[PDB]
C-alpha cells in the first residue's frame, strides 16, 4: 500500500 | 494504553522530517502512522506507534483528511504538535 514519509 | 486517550505530541522535525510515513486517506477511513523511522525524530521521541491513528496536525482537523490532505500538512508544518490516538482495530485494515 502507498504510504507517505513526513 | 487502556484509556486510547488521544496524546499531544510534539515534535521537532531533523533535516529529513518527522521521520514516519502515513498510510490511508484513500476512502475517508483516516490518517495512520504505518512506519517508524529507527533514529528519526518520531521514534526518538518514543510516544508516536504504528497504529496511531493521527487526529491533527498544529491545531488542523485530519481525522476525514485524504492521504494528499494530510501529506500536505504535515509536510509544510518545525515544532510540530500532533495529536494521535491509538487505534488497533481499525488499523488493522491496513495490516493483520
Amino acid at each position: 500500500x502507498r504510504t507517505t514519509p513526513v | 494504553d487502556f484509556t486510547r486517550e488521544p496524546r499531544k505530541i510534539i515534535l521537532h522535525k531533523g533535516s529529513t522530517g518527522l521521520g514516519f510515513n502515513i498510510v490511508g486517506g484513500e476512502d475517508g477511513e483516516g490518517i495512520f502512522v504505518s512506519f517508524i523511522l529507527a533514529g528519526g525524530p518520531a521514534d526518538l521521541s518514543g510516544e508516536l506507534r504504528r497504529g496511531d491513528r493521527i487526529l491533527s496536525v498544529n491545531g488542523v482537523n485530519l481525522r476525514n483528511a485524504t492521504h494528499e490532505q494530510a501529506a500536505a500538512a504535515l509536510k509544510r508544518a518545525q515544532s510540530v504538535t500532533i495529536v494521535a490516538q491509538y487505534r488497533p482495530e481499525e488499523y488493522s485494515r491496513f495490516e493483520s
